[PDB]
């Protein structure tokens, strides 16, 4: 029937900073006429709700996006990838990395 | 302060809601078309009423901008598209009267009911029946009686309605910065932007008749041949000096002469190219028909249709009590949703209809990137033209043999080519003079030059002079003959049905030059021609964002509106008719009538 639970900002006075989030619902003032928090002659809502539906075509359907940012601040490292180990052998001159 | 910067914000705010609301309305309409039922009626009601009652505010607020300073051409065009107030320029009572009169004329025209005087218990409708009796029969008395009946019991009540409709519409146009209704009809066909591509309303006015004289001999040869065939069939019913009557054409209003091809067939010995046997024998269902039709589209260069169209859209067999409309339509629901609405059968006619629908889908998806107000063709004569070009290029025997739909050992010769050319001409050129005269009469009656009383006589005399159709029976002034037509009580501009064919062959001609094909234009094919697809798509993707005068430049190199390829198409027919009407004069005198 139409999902409108996902919204996106359409208008803002200034662009977003790298890794910046704006959640304010302040009424945008497109023109020079200020508004007291209501729509008016030149005021529109910055946020718009998508209308995602299963009948929507390619390029309009919702897509779940996750961005993984890796930080290596001077603090000691905490997260590192797995390390695999082989099988041990005995009574044979070999080299090892215990 | 600013007026062009906030215009962008207003346009975005309007478009964001307009797109989804139009999607909802189209979805409801499609659902009711698939589900013809009471439950889906309120769906379209609550979709359309909401769409109108929401677009009314968008139209209302789209006047606070003084549209004489916006530098951006696209923004200016978008804002002008909404700056129009529609029919809201008159008083409330005047608007209500106009709505009531349009409603009553639309209801009246769709209520054809005439009985035979001898048996007043059997009336007939415009449905098959009354139309079928006079369209497929060899008679002169009953066909003329039916022609009178549809034009007498229905043709008398349309005159008082049309008389007030014309004056009210002209008054609305005068209040709407238009001298008459004709220029409002041509308001869309007027671009005043970039230099060298400016188009005025009067340009088409004075160019339609400018290029009309060239097609006169082509129509006259066919008219003379048909009249000679009528001598061969109807004993002394038509004067060779004059011309044939109206109802004997085969159609109620003489639009098409295809139904008269049976009585005017030169060589009926050779059967017409029909692949119904080929498709039935080789087990070609509707899905196979669509699959084989899209092969030509993908070979030309048009992108293949995306997934979802084949699923959501209905294709064939409405089947059970759940009925569906069988009108071939192309649906662009928005958000990347395209659908078809067809009742496909195993028929070459349905083959060409499917090709037309695929062309419509391709052109509709061509301008997808355009904004909501610009997701349309450059003018009104491009969608149907593109749809019919594919049908023209698919009916060629060469393509049918290429797709393995014809016998590879065919022995096609000039006789069958001439027969096919004559049959195609009887459908194409048989309506162009009628279209021209109807549009000219509508332009003149909406211009107010002809008074209220001087309506029928001028129409009849100019039909006799231009088309060459005489009155089988006398008619009085109270008859409103042009009103008894589909696109006269529905407020439809009819000039659009004229230029597109003239575009078609041009495109075809260009496609012919973009085909590397040597031979006749009717056998000219763009199969396996990628350049033909790329050149077309370069303009198709533009949509209505660009002027149509500029749009008609990437396919045909001439901006001038001249009928070059129509005569080139019917050249074998013209040279055969020159050898046909050797002892029979071509033309008519407006002095002979069946009644006098
Ligand atoms: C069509 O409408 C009827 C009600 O008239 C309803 O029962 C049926 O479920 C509908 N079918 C679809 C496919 O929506």
């Amino acid at each position: 029937g139409g999902n409108y639970n996902y919204l996106y900002r359409l208008f803002r006075k200034s662009n977003l900073k790298p890794f910046e989030r704006d959640i304010s619902t302040e009424i945008y003032q497109a023109g020079s006429t200020p508004c007291n928090g209501v729509k008016g002659f030149n005021c529109y809502f910055p946020l718009q709700s998508y209308g995602f539906q299963p009948t929507y075509g390619v390029g309009y359907q919702p897509y779940r996006v996750v961005v993984l940012s890796f930080e290596l601040l001077h603090a000691p490292a905490t997260v590192c990838g797995p390390k695999k180990s082989t099988n041990l052998v005995k009574n044979k001159c070999v080299n090892f990395n215990f | 302060s600013t007026i062009e910067e906030q215009a962008k914000t207003f346009l975005d705010k309007f478009n964001h809601e307009a797109e989804d609301l139009f999607y909802q309305s189209s979805l409801a309409s499609w659902n009711y078309n698939t589900n013809i039922t009471e439950e889906n009626v309120q769906n379209m009601n609550n979709a359309g009423d909401k769409w109108s009652a929401f677009l009314k505010e968008q139209s209302t607020l789209a006047q606070m901008y003084p549209l004489q300073e916006i530098q951006n051409l696209t923004v200016k065009l978008q804002l002008q598209a909404l700056q129009q107030n529609g029919s809201s320029v008159l008083s409330e009572d005047k608007s209500k009267r106009l709505n009531t009169i349009l409603n009553t004329m639309s209801t009246i025209y769709s209520t054809g009911k005439v009985c035979n005087p001898d048996n007043p218990q059997e009336c007939l409708l415009l449905e098959p029946g009354l139309n079928e009796i006079m369209a497929n029969s060899l008679d002169y008395n009953e066909r003329l009686w039916a022609w009178e009946s549809w034009r007498s019991e229905v043709g008398k009540q349309l005159r008082p309605l049309y008389e007030e409709y014309v004056v009210l519409k002209n008054e609305m146009a005068r209040a709407n910065h238009y001298e008459d209704y004709g220029d409002y009809w041509r308001g869309d066909y007027e671009v005043n932007g970039v230099d060298g591509y400016d188009y005025s309303r009067g340009q088409l006015i004075e160019d339609v008749e400018h290029t009309f004289e060239e097609i006169k001999p082509l129509y006259e040869h066919l008219h003379a041949y048909v009249r000679a065939k009528l001598m061969n069939a109807y004993p002394s019913y038509i004067s060779p000096i004059g011309c044939l009557p109206a109802h004997l054409l085969g159609d109620m209003w003489g639009r098409f002469w295809t139904n008269l091809y049976s009585l005017t067939v030169p060589f009926g010995q050779k059967p017409n190219i029909d692949v119904t046997d080929a498709m039935v024998d080789q087990a070609w269902d509707a899905q196979r028909i669509f699959k084989e039709a899209e092969k030509f589209f993908v070979s030309v260069g048009l992108p293949n249709m995306t997934q979802g169209f084949w699923e959501n859209s209905m294709l064939t067999d409405p089947g059970n009590v759940q009925k569906a409309v069988c009108h071939p339509t192309a649906w662009d629901l928005g958000k990347g949703d395209f659908r078809i609405l067809m009742c496909t059968k195993v028929t070459m006619d349905d083959f060409l209809t499917a090709h037309h629908e695929m062309g419509h889908i391709q052109y509709d998806m061509a301008y997808a990137a355009q904004p909501f107000l610009l997701r349309n063709g450059a003018n009104e004569g491009f969608h149907e033209a593109v749809g019919e070009i594919m049908s023209l290029s698919a009916a060629t025997p060469k393509h049918l043999k290429s797709i393995g739909l014809l016998s590879p050992d065919f022995q096609e010769d000039n006789e069958t080519e001439i027969n096919f050319l004559l049959k195609q001409a009887l459908t194409i050129v048989g309506t162009l003079p009628f279209t021209y005269m109807l549009e000219k009469w509508r332009w003149m009656v909406f211009k107010g030059e002809i008074p209220k009383d001087q309506w029928m006589k001028k129409w009849w005399e100019m039909k006799r002079e231009i088309v060459g159709v005489v009155e089988p029976v006398p008619h009085d002034e109270t008859y409103c003959d042009p009103a008894s037509l589909f696109h006269v009580s529905n407020d439809y501009s009819f000039i659009r049905y004229y230029t597109r064919t003239l575009y078609q062959f041009q495109f075809q001609e260009a496609l012919c030059q973009a085909a590397k094909h040597e031979g006749p234009l009717h056998k000219c094919d763009i199969s396996n021609s990628t350049e033909a697809g790329q050149k077309l798509f370069n303009m198709l993707r533009l949509g209505k964002s660009e002027p149509w005068t500029l749009a008609l430049e990437n396919v045909v190199g001439a901006k001038n509106m001249n009928v070059r390829p129509l005569l080139n198409y019917f050249e074998p027919l013209f040279t055969w008719l020159k050898d046909q009407n050797k002892n029979s004069f071509v033309g008519w005198s407006t002095d002979w009538s069946p009644y006098a």
